[PDB]
RNA sequence: AUACAGUGAAACUGCGAAGGCUCAUUAAAUCAGUUAUCGUUUAUUUGAUAGUUCCAUGGUAUAACUGUGGUAAUUCUAGAGCUAAUACAUGCUAAUCUCGACCCUUUGGAAGAGAUGUAUUUAUUAGAUCAAUGUCUUCGGACUCUUUGAUGAAAUAACUUUUCGAAUCGCAUGGCCUUGUGCUGGCGAUGGUUCAUUCAAAUUUCUGCCCUAUCAACUUUCGAUGGUAGGAUAGUGGCCUACCAUGGUUUCAACGGGUAACGGGGAAUAAGGGUUCGAUUCCGGAGAGGGAGCCUGAGAAACG
């Protein structure tokens, strides 16, 4: 039960650190296209 | 005024009910001597 | 309701001999729920998968919008005096879209006294309702489809636009 | 009960395989059972093509997608692991699905006609194609009917081909379905028979629609390889 | 108006005009041989059927090619066999005499109407027929 | 529960001020500690106790935002707020650097400052608490180090607190106690000022009036220090002039000129800054520019200079006299500036300005002749006022001619600087001639004649109001000048102004012909006026699309003749933009509302295309782009493009007739177009009646002859079943007539 | 220009552009006409195909009855019997169309029982 | 194998049946293709796609099951007693994002200020400029009218009885010493909100072989024709209702007349000689004793 409480929280913070960083990581590529346009 | 007040004769209601002979338990003379005034 | 199809009626050419078909499911006309004033009861009907539709009948808490600042605040309902999409609809005092209904404007008094200080630049024939309490306001939202009563206040041009009518 | 595009011999059966839903439409695709079983003949019947689909040899568009009626439409690169089979399938000149064999550096990508560019939600530019690859953030100069080049490892657009007068176009649709040569004429009407017109051996002329045509490269240099005879 | 994809006009027909007299003349003036069988191998049911006609051995060659090509026996599909095998063998014993079908000589079908007298190269100009010769 | 508490806040006003102050007092009594923290500072604080304090500041913000007029404010709530703010500052600046609870207590402190500013945002001129100096000294001892902390584009905690304290009546007691404007002016005179600098400047400009209406001498010296800050911040409103909010600068500079005259160098700096207020940005409006020039005049009425600011004010009047905006209000302010500039030139300027601006009288024409007979030696503002009167200000026409002639007389009596003044006269007459004026264009022509003082007769006959024999003599003068970049550009501009879309007059073809003849005579000057010819062709090409394209098509076709003569002379250039303009002409060819103009545009592109090898590669495609609109079933457009194609055949040589015929036959190819498009080459072979006795391959044209007279066309024309095709007079007994003097 | 109740107004004076080679007149960009179903300001969006012809009757308001004769290559009795078509169309603030007046229309969003076309051009 | 452990009648469960006969005669309105839906629904297919926290685990109430029974009797029953959940329904949850006064020069950011969603239904508006190869060169610049390009003609004030911020699993003991499961820590399937595609449906543009004027008028007699608003809708729509206008189709064939409409229209396969026999989808719509009303579902006026 508590090991599932470890794994749930770890997968949640890893999901955040993947998705919410990758979104801005291609928004900066939009910024590069807008600067070059 | 198209559908407004069609003065036609309609099929299922032409014999939907049936009248009554005596009707009012009063007389018509009782009507006249009821609301003379 | 009944239907939504051209098969029961004539086109722009004047045709006859209709006798067409047993009416399908997708010609579904539901009953006209004339929304009134009461205690808030919304029927949750189903259509097209999980497309719940809110059919409001006795809604009260209208979110009506102060126009010049756009302040949608909560109030009650009194009655519609003029709506000639049916001139008996105002005789029976229902509540549909684009109706001009009366509101006790006490929270609008509260907002004016709260973000201006003093009590009473705004027009005089709505300042009379600022004093008295009942202001005219027209419903925007659809209680027969979205189940809500939202609206916009009458302020000046739209006020006289309806007051010259009735 | 069959279409014309599949190159399906009549002495086959009675029920024809309806493709399932997927990227492309029903009318512009061939499923994997009519691909593998009775066109290039890696199977003999539905049981063993389901057997090799359970074995998962197919790698169409870089993903496995184990299904019998998976609608492989235009230029989905069918990849088979054994004997490194890389197949780009395009249209021939008489309406069928000519499946050309290509190599690995060509099957590492595909191209796709852009259908619409949207300001959908939250300030995100947006692009779709015939397999529906909703990929993020192209340049603002993506018109309709231009050609993106998909990455096929990730999904990103790598190269871009602009639709204008003087581009090498492929026609998939109507009575011009599957022709190449792209230059006699340009004529954009205002709602129909609007196109760039395609030559022949004697440089004849042809009429089609905008949505029924899409660009593949330049006048002599397409980075797609094409079959020959 | 607008185009509409017509497989019936970009489909290989080649059979409305395939006449056996023209094809026989082409086989005569062909100047390349014809792949005839070793002579006993083409009679069918110990002579209870015919020999077999040229169209029947062409169709048999096609069926065995498709047969070996995708590893499948053809079948005894009832409606198609009750049409085609019985009607085919009865007109075979009607019209095929000694490996040669004489059914055509008993059949009204104009040669020059459909299969000769070119329609595309009709040459409806004196100048077009002059340029078609020279 | 956040939505539930938001509902409780939206319904938390229904009770009176007594119950609202009672609920606020209960909220204050959570962790006040007035026995411990109403003296100086707190006794102790915890993380969860500061979380009760951060929640108390959030509840104060929510209560003030709900009741954002009265808020039920009380001194117990004020003491609890001051205790919470001091505990937040103490915990944040006394805790070690671990930053988790420190950033929690810092976002507690910024939110508590936001809730404190909300109390003055709601109840400003209602309480005005007389024990303000307790909280004022507490917040000063907390935020002493916030000197340049509020200098940003978004730093608005203590900057908004300073603006609130400065925008009051008697709550500036804590301002004028020790210092508010000192730290505000430090962060204002910080050099990295973002656009909150204008907000701080407007706050100090509004707050100088409370410090001036205050009877306290300390606030009087603080108003003197606010004027000293207005004098020591002479770069901020200069460098931060990126928007149209220059009315704050014009409202401070008028206030400063009405308030304090403290140095002659300060008045010179103010006058030079208000001179840059009209010589920095062209987007300054009428009232702002008028008040800025009036503030420069108000500083000059006190402490102006005698040479430097004299010339600066003379340049200001020389710009404002060419302006004269806003129905003579700027002219009256310019006359006041010229009367305050205090020089001999300014004295003559005020004299000759007041003698003409006397409220719509004949004194203007009196004063023009007055200064003509008594010509002043200043002449700069005189030429400005006499060139505004020579522009489209209807009166003083002969007076404008006399003013231009007198300026020319002074420029000849100089015999250098007055020749550079004549350069400014010509650079004014150029923009006068390229305009929609009527009287001022004739005045600029009179100035051109006075600068010309054969050519003088030509100028006076161009300005002769006759326009038929006058335009004929103008064409003959152009012919004599053919047998000048800006000069011929000005002459062609005057000619194009006299024939500028005036389609209620005849001989517009000869007028455009005279324009193109002067353009050709300028384009012959290749060493100088090739750029001017390119610019004139570019302006005519812009006019070919700018809403009218009838005579501009013939202007394009006849400005192609400079390209034809240049290519015949070359027998290096820029082919790239010429080919792109050829593509633009081909796009205008596919327009048809512009079919005849597009056919002439195709003729223009073919006349221009005479390069080395590109005239081989593109002429067949140009003939294809020409004939693709005439093989298009039109009863008149085919004939008009046949006229354009006959002109194209007459233009091109015998080496191009093969490409022309091959492109025509490759564009028109279908049966029953083969019987109609023989009129093409029927016209074309007679268009090329002036070629020698060598010719093309002619297999093409004998093919045309054979298909149109032999076989199916013979059957078609010798049957009796065809409606009407007026381009069939059998049309084919002409190509041998074309070819007998060329081929056989 | 207000003969009916219920706040006759544009629905968010207002102005837009369908594009695609059809002008918007200056009163239809900035004028007092409401443009409820005229596609230049409107609520409708343009799509489909564009048809052209002269008119027969413009009797009722917001009804433009176009005629449309067109060529068709008849192979039956080998002569062209002449075509005629009809389509009702809503008004525009650009031309009071009288008899004659070849005009064109674009397909959009069925307005009455039989109108999908609204005028975009007069010439 | 003393809290589970294999066979497994009868019960809950996941799904199955995933498309079958007869009867009265519809003339591009039944049908086929096609245009469109920024005019709309969508289970499944496919590509994408979540930031509000004041003084170690939450509650009885029902089965199956036992037990007492009724009735001629059912997949008819009723009392009494227990008992479980991915059934019902209340509720436990670290600190990271930009502008950067200051920079110590590269290991560069410490102070301050501004942050932070979705789902529903309401309004204002972000949605004319600057850069040169050149106007004059005075080998400096005010430069756009010319010569070419560019940002460019969802930000917020509220409701709603609001959904959520994983009680799913697999592969991999793996790294660290906060001195013990102290942090586990790497990846992938199933979730999960929303968009687009695909599938299908509904409308809708147009096109498509009988003779028909002894059918010349029809349409307002289920609104006829359109406009304005509301209702209902999946939405467009006189689809329905209030008010208003008297329209609209037609000799360039309206509207109406019938069958070898058990036949026809490509509806389709064509066959190497049968020339209207010769492959098929569909005759029209209904019906589950008879009309009526209701319900279910991505899809229905259900063969159940």
């Amino acid at each position: 039960r508590l090991q599932r409480k470890r794994h749930q929280r770890a997968l949640k913070v890893r999901n955040a650190q993947a998705q919410r960083e990758a979104a801005a990581e291609y928004a900066q590529l939009l910024a590069k296209r807008l600067s070059e346009r | 005024k198209g559908r407004k007040l069609n003065y036609s004769v309609q099929d299922p209601i032409a014999n939907y009910e049936a009248p009554i002979t005596s009707g009012y338990k009063w007389s018509d003379d009782q009507i006249d001597e009821f609301f003379a005034g | 309701g009944i239907s939504r199809d051209s098969r029961h009626k004539r086109s722009a050419t004047g045709a006859k001999r209709a006798q067409f078909r047993k009416k399908r499911k997708f010609e579904l006309g539901r009953q006209p729920a004339n929304t009134k004033i009461g205690a808030k009861r919304i029927h949750s009907v189903r259509t097209r998968g999980g497309n719940k539709k809110y059919r409001a009948l006795r809604i009260e808490t209208g979110n009506f919008s102060w126009a010049s600042e756009g302040i949608s605040k909560k109030t009650r309902i009194a009655g519609v005096v003029y709506h000639p999409s049916n001139n008996e609809l105002v005789r029976t005092n229902t509540l549909t879209k684009a109706a001009i209904v009366q509101i006790d404007a006490t929270p609008f008094r509260q907002w004016f006294e709260a973000h201006y200080g003093q009590t009473l630049k705004i027009e005089s024939s709505v300042e009379s309702q600022f004093s008295a309490g009942r202001l005219y306001a027209c419903i925007s939202s659809r209680p027969g489809q979205s189940g809500r009563c939202d609206g916009y206040i009458l302020e000046g041009e739209e006020l006289a636009f309806y007051l010259r009518r009735l | 009960a069959a279409p014309h595009h599949w190159l399906l011999d009549k002495l086959s059966g009675c029920y024809a395989p309806r493709p399932s839903a997927g990227p492309h439409k029903l009318r512009e695709s061939l499923p994997l059972i009519v691909f593998l079983r009775n066109r290039l003949k890696y199977a003999l019947n539905g049981r063993e093509v389901k057997a090799i689909l359970m074995q998962r040899h197919v790698k169409v568009d870089g993903k496995v997608r184990t299904d019998t009626t998976y609608p492989a439409g235009f230029m989905d690169v069918i990849t088979l692991d054994a004997t490194n089979e890389n197949f780009r399938l395009v249209y021939d000149v008489k309406g069928r699905f000519a499946v050309h064999r290509i190599t690995d550096e060509e099957a590492s990508y595909k191209l796709g006609k852009v259908k619409k560019v949207q300001l959908g939600k939250k300030g995100v530019p947006y692009v779709v194609t015939h397999d529906g690859r909703t990929i993020r953030y192209p340049d603002p100069n993506i018109k309709v009917n231009d050609t993106v080049k998909i990455d096929l490892a990730s999904g990103k657009i790598t190269d871009f081909i602009k639709f204008d007068a003087g581009k090498l176009v492929y026609v998939t649709g109507g009575r011009n379905l599957g022709r190449i040569g792209t230059i006699v004429h340009k004529e954009r009407h205002d709602g129909g028979f609007d196109l760039v017109h395609i030559k022949d051996s004697l440089d004849n002329t042809f009429v089609t629609r905008l949505n029924n045509v899409f660009v593949i490269g330049e006048q002599g240099k397409p980075y797609i390889s094409l079959p020959k005879g | 108006f607008e185009d509409r994809f017509d497989a019936r006009e970009h489909k290989d027909r080649s059979n409305k005009s395939r006449m056996q007299a023209m094809e026989e003349y082409i086989r005569e003036s062909s100047d390349q041989p014809d792949w005839s069988a070793s002579i006993g191998a083409d009679i069918v049911n110990h002579g209870r059927g015919g020999i077999k006609s040229l169209r029947d051995t062409e169709k048999e060659r096609r069926v065995t090619s498709f047969e070996e090509d995708n590893f499948t026996r053809l079948n005894i599909t009832n409606k198609a066999e009750k049409r085609k095998q019985k009607q085919r063998e009865r007109n075979a014993r009607m019209n095929v005499i000694g490996g040669e079908d004489f059914g055509i000589f008993s059949s009204k079908r104009k040669l020059e109407d459909s299969t000769s007298r070119r329609g595309a190269k009709k040459t409806r100009s004196a100048w077009d027929r002059a340029q078609r010769r020279l | 529960n956040g939505s539930q508490s938001i509902k409780a806040e939206d319904e938390k006003v229904v009770m009176p001020y007594v119950l609202r102050i009672f609920f606020g007092r209960a909220q204050v009594p959570p962790t006040s500690g007035q026995k411990r923290s109403r003296k100086i500072a707190v006794i102790s604080v915890l993380p969860n106790f500061k979380k009760p304090y951060i929640n108390d500041f959030l509840s104060l913000a929510s209560e003030r935002l709900d009741y954002n007029y009265f808020f039920g404010n009380s001194h117990q709530i004020n003491s609890s707020k001051a205790t919470l703010k001091t505990i937040r500052r103490m915990t944040g600046f006394v805790n070690i650097v671990n930053s988790t609870l420190s950033v929690l207590r810092t976002n507690f402190p910024l939110h508590t400052n936001s809730v404190l500013q909300p109390l003055i945002y709601s109840i400003a001129m209602a309480y005005y608490v007389l024990d303000t100096e307790s909280t004022e000294e507490v917040h000063l001892r907390k935020m002493a180090s916030n000197l340049r902390q509020q200098g940003l584009k978004c730093l608005s905690s203590v900057f908004e607190f300073v603006g609130n304290t400065f925008d009051w009546s008697t709550s500036m007691e804590d301002i004028y106690a020790v210092v508010v404007k000192p730290r505000i002016s430090h962060f204002s005179d910080e050099n990295l000022q973002q656009p909150s600098s204008l907000l701080r400047l407007f706050l100090y400009w509004a707050h100088n009036p409370s410090l001036y209406q205050f009877l306290y001498y300390d606030e009087f010296a603080t108003a003197t220090a606010l004027m000293d800050t207005i004098s020591n911040q002479h770069v901020k409103e200069a460098v931060i002039g990126p928007i149209i909010e220059a009315a704050d600068s014009i409202i401070r500079n008028p206030v400063n000129d009405d308030h304090y005259v403290d140095l002659v160098t300060l008045i010179c700096t103010s006058c030079l800054k208000i001179l840059p207020s009209l010589y920095v940005k062209l987007s300054d409006s009428n009232s702002i520019s008028t008040f800025l020039n009036l503030l420069v005049s108000i500083t000059e009425m006190g402490f102006i200079q005698d040479d430097h600011v004299r010339s600066r004010l003379i340049s200001s009047l020389i710009s404002i006299l060419k302006g004269k905006l806003k129905k003579l209000q700027e002219n009256d302010t310019q006359k006041i500036l010229k009367i305050l500039k205090l020089i001999v030139f300014n004295y003559n300027c005020s004299w000759s300005d007041i003698e003409e601006l006397y409220t719509t009288i004949s004194s203007l024409f009196k004063t023009f002749d007055e200064r003509n007979l008594r010509v002043s030696l200043t002449e700069l503002f005189i030429e400005l006022g006499r060139k505004v009167p020579e522009l489209e200000s209807i009166s003083k026409l002969v007076a404008d001619l006399n003013s231009y002639s007198s300026s020319r007389m002074h420029e000849y009596d100089f015999p250098d600087f007055i020749n550079e003044k004549p350069n400014l006269n010509e650079a004014s007459k150029s923009i006068s001639m390229l305009k929609d004026i009527l009287l001022p264009n004739i005045r600029i022509g009179l100035r051109d004649s006075l600068e010309e003082v054969v050519l003088s007769y030509m100028v006076k006959n161009t300005k002769y109001f006759t326009d038929f024999e006058d335009m004929a003599i103008l064409l003959y003068n152009g012919d004599e000048e053919a047998d000048r970049r800006q000069r011929a550009i000005k002459r062609l501009g005057e000619h194009a102004h006299q024939l500028k879309d005036n389609s209620i007059s005849h001989y517009l073809i000869p007028m455009i012909e005279h324009y193109v003849f002067s353009d050709d005579e300028r384009y012959r000057n290749i060493g100088n006026e090739t750029q001017i010819a390119i610019g004139g062709l570019a302006q005519h090409m812009s006019w070919n699309q700018y809403k009218a394209l009838l005579r501009r098509y013939i202007s394009m076709l006849k400005t192609k003749p400079n390209q034809m003569k240049q290519a015949v002379q070359l027998i290096t250039l820029r082919i790239v933009r010429d080919g792109a303009e050829s593509k633009l002409t081909l796009s205008k060819f596919p327009s048809e509302r512009m079919p005849i103009a597009e056919a002439l545009v195709n003729i223009v592109l073919g006349l221009t295309n005479d390069d080395i090898t590109n005239f081989l590669p593109s002429i067949l495609t140009n003939i294809c782009q020409v004939l693709r609109s005439k093989s298009e079933e039109l009863r008149d457009a085919v004939r008009v493009t046949l006229g354009k194609i006959s002109i194209i055949l007459g233009a091109e040589y015998l080496v191009f007739v093969i490409k022309e015929l091959m492109a025509t036959l490759k564009r028109g190819s279908q049966i029953h177009v083969l019987s109609y498009t023989v009129h093409y080459i029927l016209k074309s072979m007679h268009g090329v009646l002036k070629h020698s006795d060598l010719d093309t391959s002619s297999s093409m044209i004998v093919k045309i002859i054979m298909e149109n007279i032999f076989g199916f066309a013979g059957e078609e024309k010798d049957s009796e079943n065809y409606h009407t095709k007026v381009k069939e007079i059998k049309s084919n007994k002409s190509y041998d007539a074309g070819e007998i003097l060329a081929s056989n | 220009q207000s003969e009916r109740a219920f706040q006759k107004q544009p629905h968010i004076r207002w102005y837009k552009n369908a594009g695609l080679g059809f002008k918007t007149p200056k009163t239809a960009i900035e004028g007092s006409y409401i443009d409820k179903k005229c596609p230049f300001t409107g609520l409708v969006s343009i799509r489909g195909k564009i048809l052209t012809g002269t008119v027969v009757s413009t009797k009722m308001h917001r009804t433009i009855v176009i005629r449309r004769a067109y060529l068709h290559y008849i192979p039956k009795y080998n002569r062209y019997e002449k075509r005629h078509k009809n389509v009702p169309v809503h008004v525009s603030p650009a031309f009071r169309v009288q008899v004659g007046d070849i005009v064109t229309v674009g397909q959009c969003r069925p307005i009455s029982k039989t109108v999908r076309f609204n005028v975009v051009k007069v010439s």
